[PDB]
RNA sequence: UGCUUGGACUACAUAUGGUUGAGGGUUGUA
RNA sequence: AACUCUAAGCGGUGGAUCACUCGGCUCAUGGGUCGAUGAAGAACGCAGCAAACUGUGCGUCAUCGUGUGAACUGCAGGACACAUGAACAUCGACAUUUUGAACGCAUAUCGCAGUCCAUGCUG
RNA sequence: UUAUAUACAACCUCAACUCAUAUGGGACUACCCCCUGAAUUUAAGCAUAUUAAUUAGGGGAGGAAAAGAAACUAACAAGGAUUUUCUUAGUAGCGGCGAGCGAAAAGAAAACAGUUCAGCACUAAGUCACUUUGUCUAUAUGGCAAAUGUGAGAUGCAGUG
RNA sequence: GGUACAAUGGUAUGCGUAGAAGUGUUUGGCGUAAGCCUGCAUGGAGCUGCCAUUGGUACAGAUCUUGGUGGAUAGUAGCAAAUAAUCGAAUGAGAGCCUUGGAGGACUGAAGUGGAGAAGGGUUUCGUGUGAACAGUGGUUGAUCACGAGUUAGUCGGUCCUAAGUUCAAGGCGAAAGCGAAAAUUUUCAAGUAAAACAUAAUUUUGAACGAAAGGGAAUACGGUUCCAAUUCCGUAACCUGUUGAGUAUCCGUUUGUUAUUAAAUAUGGGCCUCGUGCUCAUCCUGGCAACAGGAACGACCAUAAAGAAGCCGUCGAGAGA
RNA sequence: AGAGCAUGACAUAUACUGUUGUGUCGAUAUUUUCUCCUCGGACCUUGAAAAUUUAUGGUGGGGACACGCAAACUUCUCAA
């Protein structure tokens, strides 16, 4: 065969890619039959190479639906948790940047009558 | 004991699936230097204490 | 006889001969081995003929 | 309706609103 | 050619001595990053042949994308899947079982629920 | 209204929810803050003392933390937040004045950065949070405006100070 | 003052696979001595003299520490409790074992050494294979070692219920941890509705959960079957729980078969009326004097009663098993 | 189901099986087993609880009507 690229994958439809799961997921059916029964050849060993090939259709229709919520919930506040920006936890609470170092009237108005002159000092 | 619970039941499968011994091709790798297994238990002489 | 998932209650066992075989189930019996694995003694109804059955499946 | 199977949810304490409310607690147009 | 004494030689028993060192230790430098978005930890599973360690979570000794550009090896088997990419790193994608602060109630139990959405069997 | 006999209202104190949105527990151990607090030991015995305002126990954070811009020194010709090192100094003091213990100002360095409230004759709540609707351009606990929609707010929000 | 060990800084135009360190030795020596140089033998990749400066720097002892070893001793140490084996055969390299089968003498003597379970154990079970080690003698066998397999449930248990008790719930308390509290804390803290009216309306707070494989608690037995499982598989005959469906406590006097008499028919009475078919009345079951009976014959809530529900020693009678 | 089972008479070679007979009377004593029923005793000792289950009673409320069509979460019988 070829070796099921997750690169040509992705221009597959829905349909396509649940109708090629079962099929791989009916080879390893039928592979792992022929494990226990005396599998003629020396091994069909088409265990691992159909193993690996159904976690590439699984993680490119995973993430053509995640990719695919997050076109969704644009526009929206009150995005999903997961569609939400895991950084760290001390990160995520720590007064977001945009009113950490914004500012009193008071210090705004010190701020634009002496600004730092810039200045050399020898005779 | 004969009435066991099911968490029994599967710390003391796999301690039973452990109780195998190295297969030996594994000292044919290069370089090797597992000989025997060293946590082989018998049933009689080491408890498994569960 | 099959080898089962070990959280797969025998409603899954004979749900799941259904969708690969295409037959029918009189009883299931479930057993878990001392190594930790769930069997289950399927035995089919009296029209589905468990030969005719595991040399379609691939065995015997 | 009917049993199975899969999924979402159902802890506590708190803040701000919302919503339903209690009280012969002070009061008011009658 | 009793046994004994002593010496050396040879053989044994033993594993010192010396020479090694992908390990320790000590000093210094640069950097600042866990967790209710489920941490640390635990448990059990997962390999063609594997018990441990290492890795992982039913997509289970791996994993998108990248980088590099021919291996991996104990033995098979395939690599026509460089030449539209092996094996490795790297890792930004997806994912991460039962647990655990552990959050329906419990738990020496895989015990018992509710509410709800679906499907799979009446009509 | 309230012979607790028709409503009606508005507040105030308190409820309830699988309400909308959020927030918190737990881990690590070297350093850090808050607490609690011994005895061995030494005193050639031993009780104060010492060990030690320490081991152990408890709690809380950060890449540092704590401290910090004077209710401080000095007695000068005066200095000027904090913290670290050198010196002061094993000094002044404290102590069965025994064993022992024991700082600081000044001086010399490293580094340097300053400020904000409450409370007045501010002299038109001049403020804020939501939510919705336009509409910017992170996959934004964002940006602006509209309705000023609903609330916080006169038991005091902003600006000045 | 001198000598051993290891290093660092210098130094020796040092030494070395043409054999370094180490070790061995009746090679020859030197030194009062610590020690040193040397030959040969083994060994296979590093090391030494000098000046300085050093340091985890020199061992016979510590009932020293770790490891190894000797005698004692191949043994007058010992392998003597639980009565006891013997014949012949086969297998085998080898047999007293456990290896087997046959015969035979014995023991346990059923309060067992028999047959099953609960703890606990965890694959030890079983088949085949087997070589060392282990089975304090042997071993052809094994609870050893290798490989393969094996544990089937609506009825047996768990699971459900509570006991003694326990864990938590904010009254509380404590610096906190947490009470080696037991909180009983706690505005409506709990229920209830073929669900209402001038409060919709009647009612209750000890919250909650865990804790019994011997207590409580629905339902199954036989015959057969395997190398290995059976109240589980197979056959046969039942049973319980839940959910639907069907049948079946109300098949009249009038008047169809029938002139009334009746027949279909738990089955009418009344008064009049041409009799009546006119009119009107009527079925949530019957029997027995009773004790109570039958196939069924108002679980929708309150109330009360009973069952569950019980100890120990005895006991006439009955049946079962033996 | 001369069931099945067991004892037993033949027949059929592993040639993949059939068969004829039996299984019947009486009566002991089991203080020593297990159950069931009865009736007692000792006690300044009186010998669990809850789920679960049933019967009754009660006020309302439900149904039922003869010229016949019915019924019945029906405490009845069966079926899926």
């Amino acid at each position: 065969m070829v070796k099921v690229k997750c690169s040509e994958l992705r221009i597959k439809d829905k349909k396509e890619l649940t109708k090629q799961l079962d099929e791989l997921k009916n080879e390893l059916l039928s592979l792992r039959v022929a494990k226990v029964t005396g599998g003629a050849p020396s091994k069909l060993s088409k265990i691992r190479v159909v193993r690996k090939a159904i976690a590439r259709v699984y993680i490119v229709m995973h993430q053509k639906q995640k990719e695919n919520l997050r076109k969704v919930f644009k526009n929206k506040k009150y995005k999903p948790l997961d569609l939400r920006k895991k950084k760290t936890r001390a990160i995520r609470k720590a007064l977001s940047p945009r009113d950490a170092n914004r500012k009193t009237l008071k210090e705004i108005r010190k701020r634009s009558v002496f600004p730092q002159r810039k200045f050399a000092v020898k005779a | 004991a004969a009435h066991k619970s099911f968490r029994i039941k599967q710390k003391l499968a796999k301690k039973l699936k452990q109780n195998r011994s190295v297969p030996q091709w594994v000292r044919l790798r290069t370089g090797n230097t597992i000989r025997y297994n060293a946590k082989r238990r018998h049933w009689r002489r080491t408890k498994l204490k569960l | 006889v099959f080898l089962t998932h070990l959280r797969a209650n025998k409603n899954h066992v004979r749900a799941a001969v259904r969708k690969l075989y295409d037959i029918k189930v009189a009883k299931v019996n479930v057993l878990i081995r001392p190594d930790g694995q769930k069997k289950a003694y399927v035995r089919l109804a009296r029209d589905y003929d468990a030969l005719d059955i595991a040399n379609k499946i691939g065995i015997i």
